């Protein structure tokens, strides 16, 4: 049905996607079992590692572009990438090399995740129908291998240990340069314009040079969050006085502010919710007994299933709008199971966590997917900038949100904490369901605009 | 996922007993270990237990007397059973749920060993 390369671009996001999703379904325990971090200090740490995960994100854009190619900054990017799991892994012998391992994974993240998107899309003459499909098989392949690490992962870090699932991700790389580079010949007549001129070493060492300057920069602002809360608030009050020096440009505005929430509620499932599941929630559904920090899969589980339905299945403000209701219940039904659906011992059934994904995971398929290919039809470069380092603040303040769940290492008692998370699922719930009634207003007004 | 149980038996009134548990596969260390007892005729009790970071709950009726802890080098999980009277004769079970709760019920709990017995003789030696 599809070209040859796609094959080869479905496999490699599918591989290095698995080694992504296993360090993240595990680094919030990871902190508070194994580096003795408070729940408080795991959650905005986590918070800004996974703001400069997706901060950095226009970097290697450009690098793919305009410096070593789009097949070069994916093999570069990779490359870093490996090492950066396996340095994590070892920092089980040395605990001081953890912030630098984070780092070096930041960094690789930013290389290399334009580049395979970019790189099929020019798999396809330019009108080809067949790209829609293409692009949700490609979404489906992130969320297979996000799938199988969300679930995997727990359970191989409590068998085997921490060292072991982190070189399994490295692993999970070094199979997806072994099937890219055994798959070259596929792409041979595909790339950016660098790809097909020799490889320039004076540009190739300035990007290992500001990399490496980069992964001491991203260490010690995951060192010092009380810091990078600084650089991003001045970065972004900054840009937002030179955006509003200098109108569909303003739809993409409020799609941002809209979407900045989007990222904070979806940062919860590996902090908040993630404790949530661990604390106040059967551990056993169908039978079966279950790590419960694998219930983060239950996310890529129920995008893996809606994106064919939803892809046989107004427009764009609306669309937006349906996904903030959406997210909006999906926080609500965590309060409401909490508050009137919880055992005598303040445990509740996972069927409503089950729910509480599904709502979480649609609200995801109606503002992540469209947001990112429809902000190209309004609008370039100022605005790509802005979007990524608001979504990377959206974070940031996402890890700051998860605190208010935070539990003291020495309480064992569900019935303590199960009102915590019931007051602030909630709160979020009903913050989202006002912000998304006012999108809802601006729905018609916004349509205007973009006429 | 499997849990092992010992150091049970008989003892008379005011003795001591140490009850272990040790796990198969897993590392204990991410798991809360609740120790249960059923007594003759009555229902699985939560007795004591130690949490995945070295958070304690304790039955009343057993406060001042036992000590739940944790010994995370031989991956195993101790409850010292000091002041022993005859109410404390029971089958004891030690009980694993992954973080940090201790609910006080069994269905919290997935993970089971088979139990040990403990018995406490009202025995004294003559006078
Ligand atoms: C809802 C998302 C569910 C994720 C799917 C789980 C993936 C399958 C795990 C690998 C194969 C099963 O392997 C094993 O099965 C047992 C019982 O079935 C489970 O349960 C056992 O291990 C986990 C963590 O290691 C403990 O929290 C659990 O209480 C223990 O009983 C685990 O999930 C898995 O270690
Ligand atoms: C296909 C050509 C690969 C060239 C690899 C050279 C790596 C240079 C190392 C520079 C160290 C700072
Ligand atoms: C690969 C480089 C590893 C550096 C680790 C530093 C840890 C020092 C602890 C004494
Ligand atoms: C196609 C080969 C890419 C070279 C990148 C390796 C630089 C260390
Ligand atoms: C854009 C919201 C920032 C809030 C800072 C407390």
């Amino acid at each position: 049905q599809q070209p040859r390369p796609f094959f080869m671009i479905f496999f490699v996001e599918l591989w290095e996607r698995f080694g992504y999703y296993g360090v993240q379904g595990v680094l919030a325990v990871f902190f508070v079992k194994q580096l003795g971090f408070s729940q408080e200090q795991a959650f905005v740490t986590f918070g800004a590692f996974a703001a400069l995960v997706y901060g950095l994100i226009s970097i290697g854009g450009y690098v793919g572009d305009h410096l070593l190619g789009t097949k070069r900054t994916i093999v570069l990017g990779a490359l870093v990438l490996a090492i950066g799991y396996f340095m994590t892994g070892m920092s089980l012998l040395k605990p001081d090399l953890i912030f630098i391992a984070l780092g070096t994974i930041a960094v690789g993240n930013g290389l290399f995740k334009a580049n395979p998107a970019s790189l099929l899309s020019k798999c396809y003459p330019p009108k080809d129908p067949r790209l829609d499909g293409a692009f949700t098989l490609f979404y489906m392949s992130i969320n297979i291998g996000s799938l199988i690490a969300l679930s995997l992962a727990p359970v191989i870090a409590d068998r085997f240990g921490y060292s072991v699932t982190y070189n399994l991700c490295g692993a999970g790389l070094i199979i997806a340069l072994l099937v890219y580079i055994a798959c070259r010949g596929m792409v041979k007549d595909i790339g950016s314009e660098p790809d097909f001129r020799p490889m320039s070493f004076s540009k190739l060492l300035y990007v290992l040079l500001g990399s490496v300057v980069m992964i001491f920069v991203c260490a010690w602002l995951m060192h010092n969050v009380e810091v990078a809360n600084l650089v991003l608030i001045v970065l972004s009050i900054v840009v937002t006085i030179i955006f509003f020096r200098q109108n569909k440009m303003f739809v993409a505005f409020v799609l941002m502010l809209e979407a900045v929430v989007f990222y904070i509620l979806y940062a919860q499932m590996p902090t908040s919710l993630n404790f949530f599941a661990i604390n106040n929630v059967h551990h056993e559904i169908l039978g079966f007994s279950i790590n419960p920090v694998s219930f983060q899969a239950l996310n890529p589980f129920w995008v893996v299933l809606a994106s064919p339905i939803l892809a046989g299945i107004l427009s764009m403000p609306m669309k937006f709008t349906l996904g903030m209701f959406m997210c909006s219940l999906g926080f609500l039904t965590a309060a409401a199971a909490g508050m009137w659906f919880a055992d005598a011992q303040g445990l509740t059934s996972p069927w409503f966590i089950v729910l509480v994904y599904l709502f979480q995971s649609l609200g995801e398929l109606f503002i992540s997917a469209l947001g990112l290919a429809m902000i190209a039809a309004l609008v370039m470069g100022f605005i790509l900038g802005m979007w990524f380092l608001t979504q990377a603040a959206a974070f940031l303040l996402g890890g700051y949100v998860a605190t208010f769940t935070a539990v003291p290492d020495n309480i064992t008692d569900p019935l303590e904490t199960l009102p915590v998370y019931t007051n602030v699922f909630g709160k979020i719930g009903l913050v989202t369901l006002g912000v998304a009634v006012v999108m809802l207003l601006m729905v018609p007004w916004l349509k205007r605009m973009i006429a | 996922v499997q849990l092992v149980e010992s150091g049970g038996g008989l003892v008379q009134a005011g003795g001591s007993l140490r009850l272990s548990c040790a796990a198969s596969g897993p590392t204990l260390s991410n798991y809360a270990v609740g120790w249960f007892r059923q007594a003759p005729g009555k229902e699985r009790e939560f007795v004591a237990g130690i949490n995945w970071s070295s958070g304690l709950r304790y039955k009343d009726v057993v406060k001042g007397r036992f000590t739940v802890s944790r010994d995370n080098v031989k991956d195993t999980v101790y409850l010292q059973m000091n002041s022993l009277k005859p109410e404390d004769t029971a089958v004891y079970y030690c009980a694993a749920r992954f973080g940090g709760m201790l609910p006080l019920q069994p269905s919290g709990y997935a993970n089971w060993g088979q139990g040990t017995q403990v018995t406490v003789s009202s025995h004294h030696h003559h006078h």
